[PDB]
């Protein structure tokens, strides 16, 4: 019958890992790098898009940030298509959670429903997992700002400053090196960038290859705002930061 | 060889290697003997045990008050498949209030095993029967094979070395076949019959199968003191 | 009998590709070019109508496709698996959005939901990925004018200016050095035209290529009046006799 | 749940030494309408067994169906279809009387009364009773609607037990069914004057009789009946 | 549905999808139950190619199941979450049912069950994850300290420990657990549960967690220093 | 029916009496309506006679599948919630069931929950139950005290369910006796109405409102 | 409407002796003021000297008597041969009645044989599987008229030792099959007479450890 | 690969056949009939000495009349114990009577070969089912994952069989007493063991009618291992 063509998806190795969830990371370390710095007066998400055409249209392009609701956003590193499926699945979870509680979900249980989606397909089903890695930013009035990842295993965890995709040994050293606990948006800021101008794979970091996203406390007392930045305003915030 | 993986797969030459093994089943099976008269039918079991200190398993199964088996391969196969009839046998009376043809009977059973063989994911049942009953056109014996081939004898034999009783019951037919009116004479020809087919070994008391239907007469089964009579 | 196909054909390689999308990639590279150019007042999108046999009438086949009266569709690569695209993207429109809110969907999302759709044929049980590349140009009234490629893998991106297919990296730089952001629809036509007969072998006439625009609302296309509210499509398809009118002013 | 639209009266019948008799009309009654004509409500089976059906005909005609669906059932792989393995009454009665109470236990019953009469391979006498909440019952003599009412009386004055059953010829019974036909003709608002008639005999075998008559019928009486009470002329 | 029996036997009689299931334990952060005579403690390697974290947020690796029980464990982090969401689901449907809250013996009979399933049902692999689960029954104050593996067997123990590196601890305890004498107190039993971690970690940093169950609902973590107490201190009996 | 149970210093008294109706006929007089779930559990019976009897026995199964499952004996709170969760189920299909589950665990004490079919459980000291219920209450009620003896409580329960059997047109037939302690319960025999009535009117002169 | 039920009359009545049992049933069956039958009978052989016989809905009586008896069918097959117990049969018919509680055979039920001890045994059920051994019961239409009769001549209710003053009860005793089967035509003549249902026949079976005997006896035919 | 229901050439069942082998790597477990008894005894084979053995359950209760030993892979044994406890206490809801030791047995058989693509793979663990019945007495079963089984006198499953089953053929008589049978079955146990046969690490049980089935206590246990030595030692 049909067992011949199966390449069983979700099986172990003789070693104990999970081949399809591996090879899933190994597609994942070739995207664009994406960071997440997180600050005590806010979080910045930054990412590198795919090697650019003169032609594509930038200001109405979306590849890497995306928004979950009012207080959490995502940075992709992966296959595009394949985060846009778990994007509406995460957008309608935290609509339900409201629906329910009328209280905006907390950051944690938004990112473990999404990981244990991900984690199904590592499990049972028989279906490829999704080629995508996460880096979550958000708040709420319990944890205030926060940072996780997740991946293909659906594994998750939370961090101060952390990248996916490409070149993350280098810019988790780099991160390391210059991040202290103290640090404000402004400085994280300066921090991300410098640390995508160090190492992408591109000769110079200019605007039209770079999305930009915030998430401060930065609007009229205790209520929190997300900034997805126009090219023209990462244009000045490179300049701003003297990389242009 | 390569076209022996699964039951839906014909080899080059036309061959179904799953049922061809399923068949090897019956062949690695305890000797049974099937024979009838025109008044009677008589199965004969040798039954087999598993050392000193066990049972010797089953190989006779009543089916219904004029219909039963006895079987050579995987016993759970035949459990499944007795079980099938017995449900058969229960419909025709409760529906029709009407004996079953030990023929429907068969081709019942072949078309059960039939299934089997052209699908995906089951297998071909392991196991051959030898069916007695006395209907509405006197006495019939029934070769089942998981084939689905299923055959009318006057008499035959199933399992290991079930060749030396067939081609006795081949060279005897014309005795038995008119051993009317008489139930022990149609039985001691049966045990004659399976006898043709022991080796370094004999018909004991703990050892011995025999079952009975016919004119005036429920299938029952003896086993135990009562099979004494026939060493 | 019943489909025992269940798990997925497209599977991570120890390299990290997917094999099937790559492959599937490799099929629209074959396939016959096709492009879009988008202006300050319009979209064009085009390809050569490559006949089979010149028993086969190509007025029959469509390559250009209407989805909404504001959005339409070319391709590159394996013509029927586009073709159910198109039932299905068409359908969509109305499932998904016009049924709920009464009005058809802008661009960006009806193509998100073409996307979907050929994302899940790159994981869901005993399916191939679509064998095609998608341009969607369409307008809407709070976004414009866009222009979107899509892809085997479901992954879409806007564009100024692009093209798929056989001749598309020779196109795609032809189209680099023509485009300004002050192009007027007729100066995209003209340019789509130029693009197009660089990758065409034989004919070239309004008879052997495709062309359509989203450009300004047609009242004489809407086929009724007395709704003020309602103008027309803004997608037509260029006439074989518009085509040539153009082709001699080249 | 239902309610019967096109229906047949009474259906009678009768054991005697040899065999058994079974009768019905030839209407098919739409209410109080008489609005079918050659309806025929005995339906053979075999050579051996006459199935009697009154009640709702568009069920009737559906098991007209389904017996004969039976027979092409029963002669599939049976080389005995026509002598051993062919299907007798009460083959048939039993099939019938499960059917009927499975769709009463459904609540969509098969709105009819039924009787199948004929004779065992055994030479033996068959004649039971269904109807459509799946009752079941035998008697040396059985009738259905009206019927029940008039002809049973009539009948079991010949045939009031078992042992009365030999003493009784195919004459004698005839005769009594026959006379019980007109009797339902002249009581029985939606009976009619045509009739069938079938005899199963052990010896003579399936004699079936259509377009009989009822006949013989005293009215002359009617001339001398004058007003309700009173009135002389 | 996807129907694919993946654990089946082969020829010795082996099921080697349940068997690498264990290879994925044996390369999870090691993780040792010590039961004493009036407590369970639990410890927890916490591997250290990872600074930047956030230890505020980041999944603990010890669980609570009720508020009487604990669960920990090592092997895949993600099939651990679907064990302890099972396992938290089936402790409320108990207390709801049974008007008591589960035994740490039925508690661990559940999870063992469910990974067993997973053993023998088409279309999916075993879970990588083996457990130690450690409370204490309601109204009761016997300690109880029980292990779970991929296969669905289960067991209890004195002491015993899983993941990378557990037979040079399981080396440890062997040794230095007494049957007839357990450590008599919470301070020694942590002190015994923290030595058995050195034998394979590295500096007692932010490496070791801690966590101490007392009976009736008695459950703490202990943070850094409470901890790097007890390194400081083994540290100084050492020279000798 | 008329069932009863009642806590006190001695443990439980259980008592019920023995007759089954069809509306006015009086289809037996020596019917059982208390079953012997385990050596320390007994559940009473009132209601539908089919719907007690099946769904007892039944409950009885569920508490040897749980001793077999835990090798332990099932609680009175389990054991009632059981067969009260299972009612629940059937809420509105017109189950008729008015039970009491009585027993001993050593996590309990003596234990008794009421448990009927609209899915009421309730723990207690003192029940009553059927169409009797009232006429017991009365005679029980009005002479209990926590701590009769033994002998005295048992006495209560019986003679409470004869003021029941003799006034309820619905009750009658012979009163079943049992006695809960930390041991498992104890049958106190069985008390044919016929002689009691008499029995009690002489010896305790109550009853004057019949023909001596 | 449809009307899934009907009432074919009729009565029965079950005996148990110290060896033996009967079960009664007249032979009558009718519905409405109409007889269909004089002889019909309902009372069962149902193997393992078990007899049976469900009273009242004639379409349900006989359903009920055929899962019973294919019960036991399947008993003896998958319990190696074992013989039904009367106990065990009771228990059984319980759950094939009470299967069907919230849309009932309409019958009331009785069976009679020998239990465990060679001692005979009458077990009666309602319709929905309440039931209870007893010495003693009558069930269908005349159960109201020969119940308590049997009451009075089976288990000596309401008579007392003359000369004691009422304080001696009459002794319970076991009766010969020949005194039964007296209680048995007269309970049935007296309720031929006053119960238009009851008439025509009476057949009794008779279970001893020998097996099943039948007698007949002719009742009123009006 | 192939399919999991696929006969070999010799026609048996492949899956079946690698469970059988699963099985010979499982503890031993003896069980010995008598006509005052049923014996089952196992040997518990604590994988570390800091593994508390009373926690280690391989003799298991049926119903009162049933007791049930496994040797294998013995977490699949769970749900067939469950399946055993279920069909008995379901039998005597229905028939208000013990249910047969044979019945039972060919209960939990039914669920063996209900494996395929009904569970994904055969049972990799046997069972020896003891009990006592009414009709047959005294009875033991092996019930192995074919879905066969067979009454035996005495059989020993697991590890050391095929030497214990040698030495059962020779010990076993019609006539043994129930403590001839317990001594027996601690013997056969101390000789296929590895590790010194001690009251921590093999256990005991028997059913008679009059009470049922019961575990042995270590205590009781521990004194039958002395009264073994002396006996052996006796001559
Ligand atoms: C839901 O409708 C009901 C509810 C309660 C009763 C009283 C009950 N009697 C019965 O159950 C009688 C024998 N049988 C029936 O009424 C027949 N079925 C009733 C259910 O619907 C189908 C027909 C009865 O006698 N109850 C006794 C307690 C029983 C006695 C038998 C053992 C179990 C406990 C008691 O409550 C007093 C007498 C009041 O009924 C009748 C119908
Ligand atoms: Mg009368």
């Amino acid at each position: 019958g049909s067992r011949r063509y199966d390449s069983r998806t979700t099986i172990f190795s003789p070693e104990g890992r999970l081949y399809q969830v591996e090879y899933a990371l190994e597609s994942i370390s070739h995207a664009g790098t994406a960071i997440g710095i997180m600050a005590s007066d806010g979080i910045v998400l930054a990412a590198e898009r795919k090697v650019t055409s003169t032609l594509l249209e930038q200001d109405t392009s979306t590849e890497k940030l995306y928004k979950l609701n009012d207080k959490i956003a995502v940075a992709v590193a992966g296959l595009t298509a394949d985060a846009e499926i778990l994007i509406n699945t995460a957008r309608i979870h935290a609509q339900n959670y409201l629906k329910t509680y009328n209280e905006d979900i907390p950051v944690e249980i938004l990112v473990r429903r999404l990981s244990d989606i991900k984690q199904g397909y590592t499990q049972h089903g028989g279906l490829r997992p999704f080629g995508v890695s996460f880096i979550y930013a958000g708040y709420d009035d319990r944890y205030g700002y926060q940072l996780y990842t997740s991946n293909p295993s659906g594994n998750y965890t939370g961090w101060k400053a952390i990248s996916v995709g490409a070149n993350t040994s280098a810019a988790q050293t780099l991160l390391q090196m210059d991040y202290k606990d103290d640090m404000k948006v402004d400085d994280a800021i300066e921090l991300a960038l410098k640390t995508l101008s160090k190492t992408t794979d591109s000769s110079a970091l200019t605007y039209d290859r770079l999305e930009f996203a915030t998430i401060r406390k930065g609007a009229n007392d205790g209520e929190v705002y997300q900034k997805i930045f126009k090219p023209q305003e990462i244009k000045d915030i490179l300049v701003k930061t003297g990389i242009t | 060889n390569n076209y022996d993986g699964d039951t839906v797969t014909f080899s080059p030459t036309g061959r179904l290697f799953q049922v061809e093994y399923a068949l090897e089943a019956i062949k690695q099976g305890s000797v049974t003997v099937g024979l009838r008269s025109n008044t009677h039918a008589v199965l004969v079991a040798l039954k087999r045990n598993a050392d000193e200190l066990s049972s010797y398993q089953k190989k006779i199964i009543k089916c219904d008050e004029h219909m039963g088996l006895s079987l050579a391969g995987l016993a759970p196969d035949a459990r499944v498949l007795s079980n099938y009839l017995r449900q058969q046998c229960n419909y025709s009376s409760l529906v029709f209030n009407r004996k079953l043809a030990v023929e429907r009977a068969g081709h019942l059973l072949c078309d059960k095993a039939q299934k089997n063989t052209q699908s995906y994911g089951g297998r071909p049942y392991g196991v051959g029967l030898l069916i007695i009953g006395y209907d509405k056109s006197g006495a019939h014996l029934l070769e089942f094979q998981p084939s689905g081939n299923v055959t009318e004898l006057y008499g035959t034999a199933i399992g290991a070395r079930s060749q030396g009783a067939k081609t006795y019951l081949e060279r005897t037919l014309d005795t038995f076949i008119k051993i009317d009116g008489n139930p022990d004479e149609l039985i001691k020809a049966g045990v004659e019959a399976i006898s043709q087919s022991l080796r370094d070994e004999s018909l004991t008391v703990d050892n011995l199968s025999i079952a009975i239907v016919g004119k005036d007469t429920p299938f029952t089964i003896y086993d135990g003191e009562a099979v004494a009579k026939y060493i | 009998m019943t489909d025992r196909y269940s798990f997925s054909l497209t599977t991570f390689s120890p390299s990290g590709k997917l094999g099937q999308i790559d492959y599937a990639l490799t099929a629209v590279k074959q396939g016959v070019t096709s492009l879009g150019i988008k202006a300050t007042n319009g979209v064009v999108i085009a390809t050569e109508k490559k006949s089979s046999s010149p028993l086969a009438m190509s007025e029959t086949l469509s390559k250009v496709s209407l989805l909404t009266p504001d959005i339409g569709a070319v391709y590159s690569g394996m013509g029927p698996d586009y073709r159910v695209l198109v039932d299905k993207s068409r359908k969509v429109a109305h499932t998904s959005y016009k049924r709920i809110y009464g009005e058809y969907p802008p661009t960006k999302l009806l193509v998100s939901e073409v996307a979907k759709i050929m994302q899940e044929a790159t994981q869901s049980g005993g399916v191939r990925p679509f064998g095609v590349s998608l341009l969607i140009a369409g307008h809407d009234e709070f976004n414009g004018f866009s222009l979107y490629q899509v892809d085997p893998s479901g992954s879409y991106f806007p564009w100024k200016a692009t093209a798929i297919g056989k001749g598309s990296v020779a196109a795609k730089t032809f189209l680099e050095k023509r485009w300004n952001d002050e192009l007027e629809l007729e100066d995209a036509i003209h340019i789509a035209l130029l693009t197009l007969k660089e990758s065409v072998e034989g004919e070239f006439n309004g008879d052997t290529i495709e062309l359509a625009i989203i450009g300004d609302e047609n009242p004489d296309l809407l086929g009724y009046t007395g709704i003020p509210t309602d103008k027309g499509p803004r997608f037509r398809k260029l006439t074989s006799q518009e085509i040539n009118d153009r082709l001699e002013a080249l | 749940t239902q309610q019967p639209i096109v229906t047949g009266t009474s259906v009678i019948s009768m054991k005697y030494d040899n065999g058994v008799i079974i009768a019905a009309d030839n209407l098919g009654s739409y209410g109080s309408l008489l609005r079918f004509n050659g309806v025929e409500r005995l339906i053979p089976v075999g050579d051996n067994t006459v199935v009697g059906i009154s009640g709702d005909i568009s069920d009737m005609q559906h098991i007209e169906r389904l017996l004969k669906d039976l027979v092409t059932e029963n002669a599939y792989d049976n080389p005995l279809a026509d002598a051993e393995e062919a299907l007798e009454p009460s083959y048939i009665f039993e099939y019938l009387a499960t059917v009927m109470y499975q769709r009463r236990s459904k609540m969509n019953p098969l709105w009819n009364a039924i009787i199948v009469a004929g004779v065992q391979s055994n030479g033996d006498q068959f004649l039971r009773y269904v109807n459509l909440l799946g009752v079941t019952y035998s008697s040396p003599t059985l009738a259905t609607g009206f019927g029940a009412h008039m002809a049973n009386p009539l009948l079991r004055k010949v045939v009031d037990r078992e042992s009365d059953i030999p003493k009784t010829t195919v004459q004698v019974a005839e005769e009594a069914i026959v006379n019980a036909m007109r009797v339902l003709y002249y009581r029985d608002a939606r009976s009619s004057r045509n009739f069938s008639l079938a005899i199963i005999d052990k010896n003579t075998g399936l004699t079936f009789k259509k377009n009989l008559q009822v006949e013989n019928m005293k009215w002359d009486f009617a001339k001398d009946i004058k007003g309700y009470g009173t009135q002389k002329i | 549905g996807y129907d694919r029996a993946l654990s089946i036997f082969s020829p010795d009689g082996h099921i080697f999808q349940v068997e690498y299931a264990l290879e994925a334990v044996k390369r999870g952060t090691c993780a040792v139950g010590v039961k004493g005579k009036n407590c369970v403690v639990l410890g927890c390697e916490r591997r250290s190619t990872l600074k930047l974290q956030d230890t505020r947020i980041t999944p603990s690796k010890v669980s609570k199941i009720d508020s009487h029980v604990v669960l920990s464990f090592s092997g895949l982090n993600a099939d651990s979450r679907i064990l302890i969401e099972k396992a938290r689901v089936e402790a409320q449907s108990h207390r709801l049912t049974l008007e008591d809250p589960v035994t740490v013996e039925y508690l661990t009979r559940y999870v063992a069950g469910v990974q067993q399933r997973y053993t023998q049902s088409g279309g999916v692999r075993p879970f990588g994850v083996s457990t130690l689960i450690a409370g204490f029954d309601p109204r009761d104050d016997e300690p109880k300290l029980y292990q779970t593996e991929p296969s669905g067997i289960y067991s209890s123990w004195s002491a015993q420990t899983i993941g990378r590196n557990s037979k040079t601890v399981r080396e440890f305890l062997e040794k230095n657990y007494d049957r007839k004498e357990p450590p008599a107190t919470v301070e020694e039993c942590v002190k015994l549960t923290v030595r058995s971690l050195l034998e394979v970690v590295q500096t007692g940093a932010k490496n070791i967690e801690i966590t101490v169950v007392k009976p009736d609902s008695d459950i703490v973590a202990l943070s850094s220093e409470e901890i790097n107490q007890y390194v400081t201190q083994i540290e100084q009996e050492k020279q000798e | 029916t008329t069932t009863l149970a009642f806590r006190f210093q001695g443990g439980i008294i259980v008592a019920v009496d023995s007759r089954a109706t069809a509306g006015n006929w009086v289809a037996s007089q020596t019917v059982k309506k208390v079953i012997e779930i385990n050596p320390f559990l007994l559940g009473t019976m009132a209601g539908g006679a089919a719907d007690c009897q099946f769904w007892e026995t039944w409950l009885g199964s569920q508490c040897r599948l749980h001793e077999l499952r835990e090798k332990e004996r099932i609680s009175v709170a389990a054991a009632s919630k059981i067969l009260s969760n299972l009612v629940y189920q059937y809420k509105g299909a017109g189950l008729s069931m008015g039970t009491m589950i009585c027993g001993y665990t050593r996590k309990e004490g003596p234990t008794i929950y009421y448990v009927d079919s609209d899915g009421t459980r309730l723990k207690g000291d003192i029940f009553c139950v059927g169409s009797g219920q009232t006429f017991a209450y009365g005679v029980l009620d009005s002479n209990y005290k926590w701590d009769l003896s033994v002998e005295d409580a048992l006495y209560l329960g019986k003679r409470s369910i004869l003021a029941a059997a003799h006034r309820d047109a619905y009750s009658g037939g012979s009163v079943n006796l049992y006695h809960v302690t930390e041991d498992g319960w104890i049958y106190h025999g069985n008390h044919d109405v016929g002689e009691l009535f008499w029995k009690v009117k002489e010896e305790e002169g109550s009853f004057n409102n019949v023909i001596g | 409407q449809f009307n899934p039920y009907g009432d074919n009359g009729g009565t029965i009545l079950g005996i148990a002796g110290e060896d033996f049992a009967v079960l009664a049933g007249d032979t009558r069956n009718i519905t409405d003021y109409s007889i269909n039958s004089r002889y019909e009978p309902k009372v069962f052989d149902c193997g393992d000297n078990i007899v049976m016989s469900a009273n009242g809905f004639a379409a349900d009586g006989d359903a009920l008597v055929k899962r019973f008896k294919n019960s036991v069918k399947w008993y003896h097959f998958d319990h190696n041969d074992k013989k039904l117990s009367i106990n065990s049969a009771a228990r059984n018919i319980q759950h094939l009645l009470y299967g069907k509680r919230f849309f009932p055979y309409y019958v009331h039920t009785i069976i009679a044989g020998l239990d465990e001890d060679g001692k005979g045994a009458v077990y009666s059920f309602d319709p929905v599987g309440s039931y209870e051994r007893e010495q003693c019961r009558a069930g269908g239409a005349a159960a109201s008229l020969i119940m308590p009769f049997l009451d009075n001549q089976v288990n000596f209710k309401n008579q007392y030792e003359p000369g004691t003053n009422g304080k001696v009860k009459k002794p319970l005793k076991y009766l010969s099959v020949e005194e039964v089967i007296k209680l048995v035509r007269d309970s049935f003549t007296s309720a031929t007479e006053r119960h238009i249902q009851v008439g025509d026949g009476l057949e009794i079976l008779i279970v001893t450890k020998d097996g099943v005997r039948k007698e007949f006896y002719e009742l009123k035919r009006d | 690969d192939r399919g999991v229901s696929t006969f070999s050439p010799e026609g048996r069942l492949f899956q079946v056949e690698y469970s059988l082998e699963a099985i010979k790597l499982g503890s031993t477990a003896i069980g010995i009939a008598t006509k005052e008894g049923v014996v089952l005894g196992v040997e518990k084979r604590a994988t570390s000495p800091l593994l508390e053995s009373d926690s280690i359950e391989k003799i298991v209760e049926i119903d009162r009349h049933i007791g049930c030993a496994m040797s294998g892979l013995t977490a699949d044994a769970r749900s067939m114990i469950e399946h055993a406890r279920t069909a008995a206490v379901t039998h005597n809801l229905y028939y208000d009577e013990d249910i047969n030791v044979e019945s039972l047995t060919q209960s939990v058989c039914d669920l063996a070969l209900r494996f395929g693509e009904l569970m994904s793979r055969p049972f990799g663990v046997a069972l020896l089912i003891a009990g006592h019945d009414a009709d047959d007495g005294y009875q033991l079963f092996h019930a192995e994952p074919s879905g066969t089984f067979y009454r035996y006198n005495a059989k020993a499953i697991g590890s050391g069989s095929e030497g214990a089953q040698a030495e059962l053929l020779n010990e076993w008589h019609s006539s043994l007493t129930l403590k001839e049978a317990e001594l027996l079955v601690l013997k056969i146990l101390k000789q296929v063991m590895e590790e010194k046969l001690d009251e921590n690490n093999a256990q005991l049980s028997c059913i008679t009618k009059q009470d049922g089935f019961k575990i042995y206590d270590n205590e009781k246990t521990a004194e039958l291992i002395k009264e073994l030595k002396e006996k052996e030692a006796a001559e």
